[PDB]
């Protein structure tokens, strides 16, 4: 019935001191049946990272669409798209399908290559921009993630500390949702380098 | 009724010439002189307000037009052709960029969109090319200041400085002497006014000269305060008074 | 909660900064005050995406119209364009707007409903906090307010919403539009809902989380 | 090769002959018109020539009421004049409905000029062989004269003249504004601004006018109206008690 | 809503309450329901505010374009345009409109257009939710060729009763007088009309 | 009617030639020369800028060498405006293929599509052809390093080395003379410059009148890299090869 | 002169002529002769059918449009088929919608307006056929002459095609006689056969050569060919 | 050069449209038709050339009614006139449907005017080969109009077009001078009959049939009606008396 509750999955993004983090679970299910334990929900177009929750076919479709649009952007502009600009592209792209929308909860994370300023943003399925300085949450365990983030989070965390905070926010939220979990991956994004880590979590 | 002209009116001649484009460039050459000079910290575009009657009010006719708050345009050739190109250029900046990315297009891309419109008038059924050459001066965060020429063919090239129309050959020669990669914006306005004096026959003052700059942000011209990121438009048209002030130090 | 109040030499609009998904607060500090043109500002209630999209579209078309006519944008233009668009979609674009501004013809204050009905008044309110705000306006409003009186009344009306309405909360945004001068946008004019310092720091001892596999990601092409 | 004179494509000299020949059609009526700005009004005078005795003089007009505020005088054939009139009226009505305020004189002028420019670029549309002089007291710019031509050119004027003996009326008005040092007729009543326009029309053309030889339109704050034969006669009696 | 238009010796008078409600909430207590479509052709709007505004805006456009071409339109012509929109879009409109105008030949005229999109020319017309309560009063008290003072009284008494009984009606009684003299705006405050 | 003014751009001559295609090729024969050379370990694209000034900004300038893909580039000869229309559609076709199959478009498939669009303007529509000839330099995992050419007729062919634009006859003779199958990229860069230097209609071959691009598989990576040479980089390679 | 202003129907000549229309009118004169004549009770069509070889059939010249209306053709047969098919539909429309037999005068007006549209638009060509429509409606017997120009004329009698002037002069002389042949179909047909025979020259009208149609008071539009016309030769 | 008269919408160097002026020749070639504006209405009359005795008298009607209050008569290509009245009828129906009131004569005049003018804007259509005289009674008085192939029209006291327009115009001019207080509807019918009989002398070789119609506020209740029987004969006799 509810396309946002068929496949399951979660994404969370957080800002630290001259860094951002975006994390997601690996579950792809069909209602109660778990199907895949390797379905990643975070993609990157240059230095801009996009996490997508909701109906899995639309997650895959939007990934292919934004790769398409960012590839054309780069050829015309002769530079990589910035998080703030990409956020506006996602917003206008989703509102284009206002009366037939993609059943998704996108999350943009990245560092503006020029200003060095950490940036995150969230959207509803029709592309209303939610620009928060602290954290963004999305998926079937959004209530849980909101609770964990609102408690655990403090401003200006170092990359190594921010990793522990986002990891614990995701893991504990996922273990209170039937349709989330089955493994998790965390992205620690800095100006120069980006570290990707797979978390050991409960396989139930 | 119905446009039965579904065929090209611009075709290759046995010599390999595109007649209607060549004839369009001829119409541009007859047009009043206009020029553009790029400084280190700005760009200047200037033309002569050739009043068609002393009863006519030269102020009610803008040869220099704002496309975006950071991009300006001037022309040589057919005025009406320019006017509708400015209207289309302003709209395509919104439909094809601002309504997608939530920011104004960079100079090179808006130039690229104007170039396309003029190329289509070269190939589409039942139309003639545009009888104008544009000089588009603009600023964007990642390219800085830039100056482009756009021809009836749809071709466009970036310039440090150039001129188009009547006395373009002589004006381009004078700019080659005076231009360096260390010019300040005030020096470029001074050089622009010198170059344009050689083109103008009659009265040479702020009421007969139309000149605009792409320079620093004008927070006084924004019209609102309270958004730090919004610092105002880089495009400013110089007043009749502001030109005359610089003409006494000629 | 959004309100508009006319004073003797202009108009002021105010709004709260709470965005909600059902009972959950999505954004504790979102700006509901949008710029149609430099001296025409809009406050939006209803479907969040709809209020933002319709404000950007008419704002874009108003700019193009302003360049075409070489004139300052008029509030009646923004009004007519919003109502004709919202009406065409038979209320399926759930945008409820208070449009205010100054133009050559003077100062203006209007409300627009999702089905394309418009109202004109000296004081208006829309949103879940509409009735809490309107109660304050109906109590304290008089004719010939000063700039400082109108800001006070408009601000008090939003506070009524923040405290007494669950849909509304956090901070008060204000935009003042005076006939003579530039429109001044006062982002977080009031911040009466600051979070008290937490009882404990939840900074984890490094190595707390169990990691299976680690790798450096390729950003450069 | 020789068809560059039949449709609106460029000649080797970079010229549009169909646009130039369209300009030639504007003088086919052999009618002279001028427009002058008062302190708070705009007046248009046009020659009225009724050759046929069978014609109904009341129906012969080249002055049109486009909107409540905008008036338009045409120099050219009446079929093309009426084509341009109906379009301007339609554009004035549509503008008001969509944007919620009366279309300004200069914006209608720009719009009509843009339409003329399209006939200048598209082959299947011929240019209209007319020159449109738009007048009003705009609620922003005040007294306004804006003129369009078959080329798609338009501009505002302090005063203007159109027709065969355009140059004689133009230079006459020029010399007055060199002398007065102002860009309008310094007069409170529109009646005296009409009297001025008729006086300088007589001086330039060197012809005396009866009440049926002229056609007058006046734009004021929130109305444009045309004078009747008897309103003109009252005006002709006033100028007579001065010469 | 309580709206009415009354023909009298010198022309016609439009009257309306000032209350707009979304459920039991009074969204606007100073609504102007008397809408101009031409110098001396006005209409009273009842039903969907969105629909009646959209219609009135389109009619004002049509009559402005009519005037540009063929001069001053008749009150009948205005009613015909209102009808054409209402009838041909009956499935998507909830609008009940009274059209009233002053012609120099025809004097004052009133046309009423109920939901269906039919047209009815009447000496006087009443409409809106509050009209049900004053059918009795209006039929008994209306005479043809009343004076201006008499007609203002008839509307003031009629709408005060409609306001008194109908919850959907209230606020101020706005009137618009249409004669050869011109257009006169009248307003009557609760503290006056309530104690009649 | 309108029949009077119809050029009829898509008809055969009594000899069985397409007038507009032939006259479009005549147009291109005056455009600045562009050369492609395929080596064992990469491909070279070199092009001569037609008409220059002291005041022409070369740093922000691109009129001949355009990037279609991360693995495919084109050298242009003819109307720049016409080329940018086709380049834009070619860029889109490449992204449509990637979105559909999740694989980068094979070089021939892209070339055939552009060539088929040109063929369209040749057979129907009554519009003038595109006054453009392309050299496609690309790499895919089927045929490796590939060099193609397309012209207004909509005909395309593959080459080891080729020239388009001005003095192709002279340029093709010099390439056919000094080209060997076992060539290296650095040898191809030299050959390309030597050929242009001898076919140039100008006094000397300076850096400010050249555009240069290479498609190499940098041994210290294992992936293909496109390098569009900067003015200073063209100035350097010009001195090393012995043209100063 | 003529060579420059006959390229299409959208072009007027300097004398104010439409040559493409006049060229279409020429296709009629080349066509085989057909005659029409009416009394107050009946209307008769007599048409001379033309053959290609002695091995070929004599091409049919008369088409039935309704039970009360029909026409004879002279010129391009396909154009006669198009116009007759259109007239069949208009007769058919009048019957189904209004339960009303289409007035012969109004049938003429519709053919006129359809022909006209082919004479003012580019790309189109005029119809290359002339038609003689007969019918008995509510206002008695009717005969119409249709010309591709769009000109339709109600007449007592007429003839179109090759040597058609012979029959037209005869009818112009016999007018006072045949107009009064009321309630006698055989005498009106004989008067039509004597009319067409005034336009002969090549051969004499034989059995499989002559084509006759009649409509009237209590006679539905019926076509007589072959053996059935033997008693009129 | 020349060829300015081969295409409809083309301007000649002297700012003329020759295709429109050639259409006028088709009108001048045609039958003569008049209109007379009386004190409370309008009268229309036309010459009907009797080709032969075979033409059924009183049957081939030329004067056409638009709505119920407007009369239209034309000279030149009869089919072109019918096409214009067909449009006029659609135009009058459209007006009445929206505005309820029957179309005013000036309103109707411009409607025909704009349609005819439209057939001078494009080379894909031919101009109208008719000059149309029309009018009737509306809200504020009687109106008579004449419409040229150019789209040009004016209001008239009297109008004439076709073969004998000079004879007509001359006779109309005499009436305007000798009746400054205005002619009556009854008188205008008799007078119209005379002017047709006098204007027939430019075509006196062929016998002709007279056809009159009128739209009077007092005589026909402001409805267009045909003059028939006694009043037609009375008018024919008035003309037949004053021709000698
Ligand atoms: C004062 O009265 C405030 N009261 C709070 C509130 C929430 O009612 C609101 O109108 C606020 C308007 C602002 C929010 C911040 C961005 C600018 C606009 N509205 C919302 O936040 C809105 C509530 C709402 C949700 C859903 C519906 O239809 C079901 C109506 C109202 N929230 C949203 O629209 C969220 C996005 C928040 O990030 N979107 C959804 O829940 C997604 N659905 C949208 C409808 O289509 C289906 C998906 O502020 C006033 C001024
Ligand atoms: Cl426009
Ligand atoms: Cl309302
Ligand atoms: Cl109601
Ligand atoms: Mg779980
Ligand atoms: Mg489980
Ligand atoms: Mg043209
Ligand atoms: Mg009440």
């Amino acid at each position: 019935s509810d396309p946002s509750s068929i496949n399951g999955g979660i994404v969370v993004a957080m800002t630290g001191k001259d860094c951002v983090a975006i994390a997601c679970d690996l579950r792809l299910g069909s209602q109660s049946l778990g199907v895949s334990n390797k379905f990643e929900k975070i993609f990157h177009y240059g230095h801009v990272f996009l996490g997508i929750t909701g109906l899995a076919t639309d997650v895959t479709t939007l990934n292919e669409m934004f790769r398409y649009k960012t590839n054309l952007y780069k050829l015309k502009e002769e530079r990589a798209i910035e998080p703030e600009t990409f956020t506006q592209l996602v917003s206008s792209s989703l509102y284009e399908r206002r009366f037939g929308p993609y059943f998704v909860g996108p999350v943009v994370a990245g560092i503006n290559s020029k200003s060095g300023k950490p940036f995150i943003a969230g959207f509803d399925l029709i592309g209303c921009i939610d620009e928060a300085k602290d954290f963004i949450v999305s998926g079937t365990a959004s209530d849980q993630l909101f609770g964990m983030c609102e408690s655990l989070y403090e401003p200006n965390l170092e990359p190594e500390d921010l990793f522990e905070t986002i990891s614990q926010a995701l893991l504990n939220a996922a273990d209170r949702d039937a349709l989330s979990g089955w493994g998790a991956v965390v992205y620690i994004i800095k100006k120069d380098e980006v570290v990707k880590r797979y978390l050991k979590m409960r396989q139930d | 009724m119905t446009d039965r002209y579904s065929f090209s009116l611009t075709t290759f001649s046995p010599s390999g010439k595109l007649g209607q484009i060549d004839y369009a460039l001829t119409a541009v050459k007859q047009g009043v002189t206009s020029l553009g000079i790029k400084a280190t910290n700005g760009v200047v575009i200037a033309t002569e307000k050739k009043s068609s009657s002393p009863l006519a009010m030269s102020e009610t006719l803008s040869k220099v037009s704002l496309l975006t708050p950071d991009i300006g345009a001037v022309y040589s050739g057919m005025g009406p052709d320019y006017r509708v190109l400015v209207d289309k250029s302003r709209k395509v900046a919104h439909t094809s960029y601002k309504r997608i990315y939530g920011e104004y297009p960079p100079t090179k891309l808006l130039v690229s969109e104007v170039a396309k419109i003029m190329q289509e008038a070269t190939q589409s059924g039942g139309v003639r090319p545009f009888g104008v050459s544009l000089l588009i001066a603009g600023h964007d965060e990642f390219n800085g200041f830039s100056l482009y020429q756009v021809d009836p063919s749809g071709s466009y090239f970036p310039w440090k400085a150039t001129a188009i129309g009547k006395g373009s050959v002589a004006a381009k020669t004078f700019l080659e002497k005076r231009w360096n990669d260390e010019l300040e914006l005030e020096d470029a306005i001074h050089i622009a006014l010198l170059t344009l004096k050689e083109s103008v026959e009659g009265e040479f003052n702020g009421d007969t000269i139309e000149l605009a700059i792409i320079g620093d942000e004008n927070p006084d011209l924004l019209g609102y305060t309270g958004i730090p990121t919004d610092k105002g438009p880089r495009f400013r048209k110089l007043t009749s008074q502001e030109i005359n002030d610089r003409l006494e130090a000629l | 909660t959004i309100v508009g109040v006319k004073f003797n030499n202009g108009v002021v609009i105010a709004a709260d900064t709470r965005s909600t998904q059902g009972p959950i607060v999505a954004d504790k500090n979102c700006a509901k005050l949008h710029r149609i043109s430099p001296k025409i500002w809009c406050a939006g209630a209803g479907t969040a995406a709809d209020t933002e999209a319709v404000t950007q579209l008419i704002g874009s078309n108003i700019e193009l119209h302003s360049l075409y006519t070489s004139r300052e944008p008029r509030v009646v233009s923004a009004l007519q364009m919003l109502k004709q668009h919202l009406f065409k979609y038979q209320g399926h674009i759930g945008a409820y707007l208070i449009v205010a501004g100054v133009d050559p013809t003077g100062s203006h204050l209007f409300s627009i409903h999702a089905h394309g009905s418009t109202d004109v008044g000296y004081y208006l309110s829309l949103g879940s906090g509409s009735l809490a705000a309107m109660a304050v306006l109906e109590s304290h409003w008089k004719q010939d307010l000063t700039k400082e009186e109108a800001i006070k009344l408009a601000s008090d009306a939003i506070q009524a919403g923040i405290w007494n309405d669950l849909g509304s909360g956090s901070n008060v945004d204000v935009c003042v539009m005076e006939i003579g001068k530039d429109a001044e946008y006062l982002r977080n004019y009031l911040t009466p809902n600051v979070r008290e310092e937490k009882q404990k720091s939840y900074k984890f001892p490094r190595g707390t989380t169990a990691v299976l596999k680690e790798s450096i990601v390729n950003i450069c092409d | 090769a020789g068809y560059d004179r039949h449709i609106t494509i460029f000649s080797p000299e970079g010229r549009l002959y169909q646009v130039e020949y369209a300009f030639k059609a504007t003088n086919q009526t052999n009618i002279n018109s001028l427009a002058v700005r008062g302190k708070d009004c705009t007046v248009v005078i046009s020659q009225k020539k009724v050759p046929d005795k069978l014609l109904d003089p009341t129906t012969v007009s080249y002055i049109f009421c486009i909107s409540r505020t905008i008036g338009m005088v045409v120099n050219g054939p009446i079929p093309d004049a009426r084509n341009a009139a109906l379009r301007a009226k339609a554009e004035a009505a549509e503008f008001r409905y969509k944007y919620g305020y009366d279309m300004p004189c200069d914006v209608l002028a720009k719009r009509m000029a843009n339409l003329s420019q399209i006939y200048t670029q598209r082959a299947y549309m011929r240019p209209l062989g007319v020159i449109l002089t738009f007048v009003s007291v705009d609620e922003e710019l005040g007294p306004s004269i804006y003129k369009t031509d078959p080329a798609g050119y338009y501009v505002g004027y302090k005063a203007t003249a159109t027709g065969p003996k355009q140059q004689e009326i133009t230079t006459n008005l020029e010399n007055h504004f060199k002398k007065s040092k102002i860009d309008h007729i310094n007069e409170e009543s529109w009646e005296k601004v009409v009297e001025f326009a008729i006086t300088h029309m007589i001086d330039a053309l060197g012809t005396e006018f009866s009440k049926n030889d002229l056609e007058v339109g006046v734009a004021t704050k929130d109305k444009f109206f045309t004078l009747s034969a008897e309103n003109i006669e009252e005006r002709l009696v006033a100028i007579a008690e001065q010469d | 809503t309580s709206i009415m238009a009354v023909t009298f010796k010198d022309g016609v008078i439009l009257g309306a309450d000032s209350r707009t409600t979304t459920g039991a909430y009074i969204a606007n207590r100073v609504t102007d329901k008397l809408t101009r479509v031409h110098d001396k052709i006005w209409c009273c709007r009842s039903g969907s505010a969105a629909d009646t505004q959209a219609i009135a805006d389109i009619v004002q456009y049509h009559l402005e374009l009519y005037t540009s071409q063929y001069g001053t339109p008749s009150t009948e012509t205005a009613a015909s345009v209102f009808k054409e929109l209402c009838y041909e879009n009956k499935d998507n409109l909830t609008a009940g409109i009274i059209v009233a105008g002053y012609d120099d030949k025809n004097k004052g005229e009133v046309y009423t257009i109920p939901l269906g999109g039919s047209v009815h020319k009447l000496p006087y017309a009443i409409a809106g939710s509050g009209s049900t309560f004053i059918y009795g009063y209006c039929d008994k008290n209306f005479r043809e060729n009343m004076s201006k003072e008499e007609t203002v009284d008839f509307i003031k008494h009629s709408l005060s009763q409609a306001i008194k009984w109908d919850g959907s009606s209230g606020g101020v009684i706005r009137m618009v007088v249409l004669t050869a003299a011109g257009v006169e705006r009248l307003i009557f405050y609760p503290d006056e009309y309530e104690q009649l | 009617g309108s029949r009077r003014y119809d050029s009829r751009t898509t008809i055969f001559s009594p000899e069985g030639r397409l007038y507009q295609v032939e006259y479009a090729l005549e147009s291109i024969s005056h455009a600045g020369t562009a050369i492609g050379i395929m080596a064992s370990d990469g491909i070279v694209l070199a092009a001569e800028r037609k008409v220059t000034s002291t005041l022409l900004e070369q740093d922000t300038s691109t009129e001949k060498l355009y990037k279609l893909n991360d693995k495919i580039a084109v050298a242009v000869a003819g109307l720049t405006a016409d080329a940018e229309i086709l380049i834009n559609t070619a860029r889109i076709h490449a992204q449509n293929y990637l979105k559909t199959y999740n694989e980068d478009i094979p070089v021939e498939i892209l070339v055939r599509r552009l060539s088929d669009i040109k063929q369209g303007y040749t057979q129907h529509g009554g519009l003038r052809p595109f006054g453009v000839s392309f050299i496609y330099a690309g790499y895919d995992d089927r045929y490796g390093y590939q060099l193609y050419t397309s012209n207004p007729s909509g005909n395309y062919t593959g080459w080891k080395a080729i020239s388009v634009g001005a003095n192709t006859s002279a340029a093709q003779t010099l390439l056919q003379m000094d080209y060997k199958d076992d060539m290296k990229v650095d040898d191809a860069i030299e050959l390309a410059l030597k050929t242009l230097s001898k076919t140039t209609d100008s006094s000397a071959l300076t850096y400010d009148r050249l555009e240069f691009a290479t498609i190499r598989k940098g041994a210290n990576d294992g992936e293909v890299y496109q390098k569009i040479f900067k003015p200073q980089e063209i100035k350097d390679i010009l001195v090393k090869t012995g043209i100063t | 002169f003529r060579n420059n202003y006959d390229g299409d129907t959208v072009t007027f000549s300097p004398t104010g002529r439409l040559f493409q229309v006049e060229y279409a009118l020429e296709a009629i004169k080349q066509g085989s002769v057909t005659v029409g004549l009416r009394s107050n009770t009946h209307a008769v069509l007599v048409a001379l059918k033309r053959n290609a070889d002695e091995l070929s059939s004599y091409q049919k010249k008369i088409i039935k449009c309704d039970e009360h209306m029909g026409l004879s053709l002279a010129g391009l047969a396909p154009d006669a088929r198009v116009l007759s098919n259109y007239l069949r539909q208009q007769c058919n429309y009048s019957s189904l919608v209004f339960n009303r037999k289409l007035a012969v005068e109004r049938a003429g007006h519709l053919l006129c307006d359809k022909a006209q549209k082919n004479t003012q638009s580019y790309g189109g060509r005029p119809y290359g056929v002339g038609l003689l429509i007969i019918g008995y409606d509510k206002s008695g017997a009717h005969l119409l002459e249709f010309q591709p120009s769009g000109n339709v004329t109600e007449l007592y009698g007429t003839a179109i095609g090759a040597r058609s002037q012979g029959a037209k002069t005869y009818l112009e002389r016999t007018l006072d006689t045949f107009i009064k042949i009321d309630g006698n179909p055989d005498e009106l047909i004989k008067a039509g056969v004597e009319a067409i025979s005034q336009s002969l020259r090549d051969e004499s009208l034989t059995v499989d050569n002559l084509s006759i149609a009649i409509v009237g008071k209590d006679t539905p539009f019926t076509i007589y060919d072959g053996e059935a016309v033997a008693k009129y030769i | 050069g020349t060829g300015y008269d081969l295409s409809n919408s083309v301007f000649s160097p002297d700012g003329r449209n020759f295709q429109v002026e050639y259409a006028v020749k088709a009108v001048e070639n045609g039958t003569t038709s008049i209109g007379i504006k009386c004190n409370d209405g309008v009268v229309f009359a036309v010459e009907k050339l009797i080709t032969s005795k075979l033409l059924v008298p009183q049957k081939n009607v030329k004067i056409q009614v638009v709505d119920r209050h407007i009369g239209c008569v034309y000279s030149g290509l009869i089919p072109d006139g019918r096409h214009l009245v067909n449009r006029g009828r659609e135009e009058a129906a459209s007006f009445k449907k929206l505005y309820k009131t029957p179309i005013p004569i000036p309103a109707f005049a411009d409607r025909l005017g704009q349609y005819v003018q439209a057939h001078t804007l494009y080379n894909s259509v031919r101009p109208f080969g008719v000059s149309t005289i029309f009018g009737g009674v509306d809200k504020n008085g009687a109106h008579l109009y004449m419409l040229e192939p150019s789209g040009s029209y004016w209001g008239y006291k009297g109008a004439a077009t076709g073969k004998g327009r000079q004879s007509a115009k001359a006779e109309l001019e005499k009436l305007v001078d000798h009746h400054p207080e205005g002619l009556s509807a009854r008188e205008a019918v008799k007078q119209a009959a005379k002017i047709i009989y006098l204007a027939h002398e430019d075509n006196k070789e062929k016998d002709f049939e007279l056809e009159i119609s009128w739209c009077s506020l007092s005589e026909t209740n402001g409805l267009h009606k045909f003059v028939k029987g006694d009043l037609l004969q009375e008018a024919i006799d008035f003309a037949q008396k004053e021709i000698n």
